[PDB]
C-alpha cells in the first residue's frame, strides 16, 4: 500500500514462490527487505535505514522527549 | 567467464540476468522489474501482478481472506 | 524553444510518439498570430488519441478529463480555422454540437465575409444577443423570416 498520504493510490500485489528466503516490508516505508538483514540494520538506532520507522508506537510520537532533551541541554550548559 | 552465483535471477521469466539491465532495473529477458532488498540489493523471489479491471483492492483483500 | 516544430515532430516520431500531437497544437497557436494557419489543420486531425485502457482506478480516471479538454481545445481551434478556408458546412456540426458561448460568438463574426449568411444567421441568434443579430439582419442579411421570430424580443 503506497503510503503517499491521504491520496488514493491502488495497492500493488506480489507473489512469493520460494519460501526459503525471509522477506519483510517496513510499514513506515513499504519497501521490501530481507527480514534478517532489515532487523540487523535496525539496530543502528535509527529504525528502518531508509525511512527511520520505529514499530510499537503510533505515527505521532511522545514529543515530550524533545522537551526533556532541551532540559538536558540546559543541564549540560549549567554543569560548569 | 562470469560466475552465475553473483548474477541476478529474474523469477518471472525464470532466467538469469547476464547483461546489464535497462532503465527501471528491469529484466533483460521479460522486462520484469527486479524486486530488490534495500540493504544488499538482492532480487528477492517476488513477482509483480496487477488485478484485473473487474477486481478491486478491497475485493482483492476480501477474496484473500475468504479463499 | 527553437520553434522548429517540424523537426521537433520529426524526432518525436521515433522518440516520443505520445508527445507528437501536443507540440503540434502549440505550433498552430503561433500561426494564429500571423494568419498563416491555412496549414494548421492536419495536426489537429492528427491530435486524436486512443483511450487509456487499464484498471478503473483514479490513475486511469483523472487523465481522461485532461486529454478530453485537449481534444475540445483542438476541435475549437479547427472550427475557428476552417472558417476562412471555405469548409463552413463541416465546421457547423462541431459548432452546433458545442456549448461554449464565447467560442460560438467568435466563430459567428467571420461567416458574413465569405457571403455564407445562412450559417451566420444560425449562429447570431444563438450568440447570446438578439439586438445586434437583428441589426445585422436588417442591414446585411435582409432575411425577414428569421427576424419575425425575434420580433417580440
Ligand atoms: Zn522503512
Ligand atoms: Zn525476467
Amino acid at each position: 500500500r503506497p503510503r503517499y498520504g491521504t491520496l488514493p493510490v491502488p495497492n500493488r500485489y506480489y507473489r512469493l514462490m520460494r519460501s526459503d528466503v525471509s522477506v519483510c516490508l517496513c510499514n513506515g516505508c513499504q519497501h521490501f527487505f530481507i527480514a534478517e538483514d532489515y532487523e540487523a540494520e535496525c539496530m543502528r538506532g535509527s529504525g528502518c535505514p531508509l525511512c527511520r520507522y520505529r514499530p510499537g508506537k503510533q505515527v505521532s510520537r511522545s514529543m515530550k522527549q524533545i522537551l526533556f532533551d532541551m532540559e538536558t541541554a540546559a543541564a549540560a550548559s549549567k554543569t560548569s | 567467464k562470469d560466475r552465475d552465483e553473483l548474477l541476478d535471477r529474474c523469477f518471472r521469466c525464470n532466467q538469469l540476468i547476464a547483461q546489464l539491465p535497462m532503465a527501471g532495473d528491469r529484466c533483460p529477458n521479460c522486462f520484469h522489474p527486479c524486486v530488490r532488498s534495500f540493504v544488499n540489493f538482492e532480487c528477492l523471489p517476488l513477482v509483480e501482478f496487477v488485478l484485473a479491471d473487474e477486481l478491486t483492492d478491497e475485493e482483492a483483500e476480501r477474496i484473500i481472506v475468504s479463499g | 524553444d527553437m520553434m522548429q516544430w517540424e523537426r521537433a515532430l520529426t524526432l518525436a516520431e521515433q522518440l516520443a510518439p505520445e508527445e507528437v500531437p501536443i507540440i503540434s497544437r502549440d505550433y498552430a497557436q503561433h500561426l494564429e498570430y500571423r494568419g498563416v494557419y491555412a496549414k494548421a489543420l492536419e495536426m489537429y486531425q492528427k491530435g486524436l488519441r486512443q483511450l487509456p485502457t487499464g484498471h478503473a482506478s483514479t490513475e486511469l480516471s483523472v487523465t481522461v478529463q485532461e486529454v478530453e479538454r485537449h481534444n475540445e481545445q483542438c476541435r475549437q481551434g479547427a472550427a475557428r480555422s476552417q472558417i476562412r478556408i471555405g469548409n463552413i458546412a463541416d465546421a457547423m456540426k462541431t459548432v452546433k454540437e458545442s456549448s461554449e458561448v464565447s467560442f460560438v460568438k467568435e466563430c459567428a463574426k467571420l461567416c458574413e465575409e465569405n457571403q455564407k449568411h445562412e450559417e451566420a444567421a444560425q449562429l447570431y441568434e444563438k450568440a447570446g444577443d438578439i439586438e445586434r443579430a437583428a441589426t445585422i439582419y436588417i442591414e446585411r442579411c435582409k432575411n425577414l423570416k428569421a427576424a419575425e421570430r425575434l420580433l417580440p424580443f
